[PDB]
């Protein structure tokens, strides 16, 4: 088969971490029209067909409990799952609104040995986060 | 029954490359995400993700630039970094 | 089988 | 115009991040071989982002290891595919 | 859109293929690429690139190499494609004799660096360990 089979109830969840204001007295400005972001994701994917749950401001502590959570649940009618992480970031890692994680133990969730209802389908993941400091300069073709 | 890698069918679409930073507007939002719903709809009933994805790249590339009376900051772009461990087409409609 |  | 200086680069790696890549004994590294199996049949017909979903696809379902070294034995491997590319890449002017 | 091939060449492979590797390093020998680089030669000489195959390459001739590379005129080339077959580690490529970051070696041909390839596809394609996990595998249906 060249493509994730649709024959599932549900084509699955959508869960959108949305981080905005962060702790005053780690430096880290807000992240105003973060908002507009996540409500604009949440109705191009809820149109497509998923069921969209928004998580605003959240810790570190707090998205591992509700990506675990997740990670946990029965997705055995869901074709798929996607996953929208906005927030600042640095490189391998992705802020809660207390401090840094590394994204490999978001991600990890729903490897397949953890996260058995989800084996052999799509797990999408979409990261607005810094990876770095460095900036392009462009160049004119 | 059949085993497959415990890492397989994960896509990670990250809005920049490894080391970079990642440019928003305060008004409109990120550029990435902006990009990324604008494609969406275009074409989510339409064309298969990885493709979908590579239009997102060539709008974050082509169609934003940044500006900031910091000049160390300005006149900066941005293109999204694609991470696929996919082993099949993703379409959103059958 | 043998590794890089 | 101006583009990033970073754009329009694919780089295909054999393995995920953190990971281990497996070769067999003188058969050729699973990424490679599987690799060559899917341009050469697909090379004139798919765009690269195709090509290398179904390398993805081979190499995760037709490869585990066999090994007598402890803790190395029936192992599995996906390739990871990291784009910057900004358009369709074909290998020929007319897909056929 | 798509990569335009209409140039007078589809463009080069240049392949780096280490084998045999500094008693130092305590690396074993990677017997079987030379299946691999022939493997690749001929599939890629055979949609018209000019294939260029190095062998045992020292980090510091991988580095001229692919610099000559870079400062060479490719305005009647499609395309850049590179092949790179050894050990690693996260991050890095073995030279014959010690590492080296794979960002080293690939940013010589980034946009600002090497005008002749703007806008074209540079394609990378590396068999390398990226570090010492061993992935389990799942059972599914």
């Amino acid at each position: 088969a060249f493509r994730y089979s649709l024959n599932y109830p549900n084509i699955g969840h959508c869960i959108i971490i949305n981080n905005k204001n962060f702790d005053r007295r780690t430096g880290m400005n807000p992240r105003n029209g973060t908002d507009v972001d996540a409500g604009n994701v949440m109705n191009v994917f809820r149109k497509l067909g998923y069921i969209v749950k928004v998580y605003n401001d959240q810790t570190v502590a707090q998205i591992m409990q509700v990506l675990t959570t997740v990670a946990h649940d029965d997705h055995s009618r869901c074709a798929s799952l996607v996953c929208v992480l906005l927030s600042h970031g640095d490189e391998g890692v992705f802020f809660g609104t207390d401090t840094s994680v590394d994204l490999k133990s978001l991600t990890s969730l729903f490897r397949g040995d953890r996260c058995p209802s989800l084996v052999g389908k799509p797990k999408l993941f979409f990261i607005q986060a810094c990876r770095g400091t460095e900036l392009d300069p462009g160049v004119e073709t | 029954r059949e085993r497959i890698p415990v890492e397989a069918d994960f896509l990670y679409a990250y809005s920049t490359v490894p080391g970079y930073y990642s440019w928003r507007t305060t008004m409109t939002g990120s550029w990435f995400i902006q990009s990324l719903c604008e494609m969406m709809t275009k074409y989510g009933s339409e064309l298969e993700l990885l493709q979908i994805m590579t239009r997102v790249n060539h709008k974050v590339a082509l169609d934003f630039e940044s500006t900031s009376n910091m000049p160390g900051f300005d006149a900066k772009k941005q293109i999204p970094c694609i991470v696929s461990m996919l082993t099949k087409e993703m379409y959103f409609t059958p | 089988d043998e590794v890089d």
